[PDB]
């Protein structure tokens, strides 16, 4: 960017020079030069790229018993249920 | 309108507005001229990718644009000054040309070597630009538009080929120009009748005053020019003058034939070499 180099107020500082700025850019001992000779419109000039609010999506939660499935289930906790094989009720019936 | 207010509406970024900022004060066209303009008719790309794509029907549809001086390109705010005729304007050039200070300059599609991404492919849509290039390149880059399609009638088709591929190389200031390897149009085949016309009517309007002087030249007196051109009586003036009155209006005629638009007259070549304050369109 050049707009923020002309616009924005800048440090001055005192530097010295080999020869000559007009002939510094020629074996460019500065690294990205820029030169312009006369009243140039370009740091009268701006653009944006205005990214507005990042909303994010806050997601509703749910869980097993809140929804209406929970009547269908008796739900039950047992820790040592890795342990089992089968649950097997008996039913006896006259 | 001469402030031509353009909102190109299309999906622009900061390196492209970094770019005509970089630009301010070069040369877009209009084929319109509004107050409110939008991408699809500023900058001349539009017709530049028609699928006949030479330059028989893009020289005659550059004559409908309106040239106009880029300015202030705000976001995507263009102001866009349609030039009144005789005001000074800086003008940034886009040919490579160094535009050479005091001459007449003109308006020349976008030369045929490729096709430049003007600014830069924005959705599939860049802003390409006429090169802005001088008088003698514009009549001699159309010169030798005629010169393969005059060769393009009286011989074999290799060696039409023989002769573009000889002729499409143009160095002029700095610049290899290259021609359009041209497709025979009728636009240029009724303007290429209007040379032979004019050629034939040079031929019957010169009497044995003017073709007598050279070729007794060359009999007494040598020069430098007159080696090239070997390798190339009544007493009333009256009618030689009315002879080549009308002699020389053909010669204006057949070089309008060649010849484009004139435009910007160039006033004062920057240091830079990269503008100009021009006047005259």
């Amino acid at each position: 960017n050049w707009t923020a180099t002309e616009l924005l107020p800048k440090l001055d500082v005192p530097i010295d020079l080999l020869t000559h700025i007009k002939l510094s850019v020629g074996e460019e001992m500065f690294n990205n030069f820029r030169l312009y000779y006369g009243d140039d419109p370009e740091r009268y000039n701006l653009s944006f790229e205005a990214i507005f609010g990042t909303y994010c999506n806050k997601i509703e939660w749910v869980t097993f018993l809140g929804t209406a499935l929970a009547t269908a289930a008796h739900a039950i906790m047992f820790h040592d249920l890795n342990k089992m094989t089968t649950g097997k009720m008996l039913f006896y019936i006259q | 309108e001469t402030t031509v207010l353009v909102t190109f509406e299309q999906r622009l970024t900061t390196g492209d507005v970094g770019k005509l900022s970089r630009l301010i004060g070069a040369v877009i066209p209009i084929p319109y001229r509004h107050h409110l303009l939008g991408s699809s008719q500023v900058g001349l790309d539009a017709v530049v990718k028609d699928k006949t794509r030479d330059y028989s029907r893009m020289r005659a549809r550059m004559r409908e644009m309106t040239l106009t001086i880029m300015r202030r390109v705000e976001g995507n705010q263009m102001i866009l000054g349609v030039p009144t005729h005789g005001q000074c304007y800086t003008i940034r050039n886009t040919g490579p040309v160094s535009w050479e200070k005091g001459d007449v300059l003109t308006t020349l599609p976008p030369v045929f070597s490729g096709e430049v991404t003007g600014l830069v492919s924005v959705s599939d849509w860049d802003l390409v630009l006429p090169w802005i290039v001088p008088m003698a390149l514009a009549t001699e880059i159309n010169q030798r538009m005629m010169m393969l399609a005059l060769l393009s009638l009286d011989r074999s088709h290799e060696e039409v080929r023989a002769a573009t591929a000889q002729l499409r190389v143009v160095r002029y200031r700095d610049a290899t120009l290259t021609l359009p390897e041209i497709t025979i149009d009728d636009t240029v085949l009724i303007d290429m009748r209007n040379v032979c016309i004019s050629l034939s009517m040079i031929a019957n309007l010169s009497s044995e005053v003017t073709l007598a002087y050279v070729r007794k030249l060359a009999l007494e007196d040598s020069n430098m020019l007159l080696m090239k051109c070997q390798e190339i009586y009544n007493i009333t003036p009256t009618e030689e003058l009315n002879k080549l009155t009308a002699l020389f209006v053909m010669i204006r005629q057949i070089t309008d034939v060649i010849s484009e638009q004139p435009a910007f007259l160039v006033c004062d070549v920057s240091p830079d070499d990269k503008s100009a304050l021009c006047i005259y369109k």
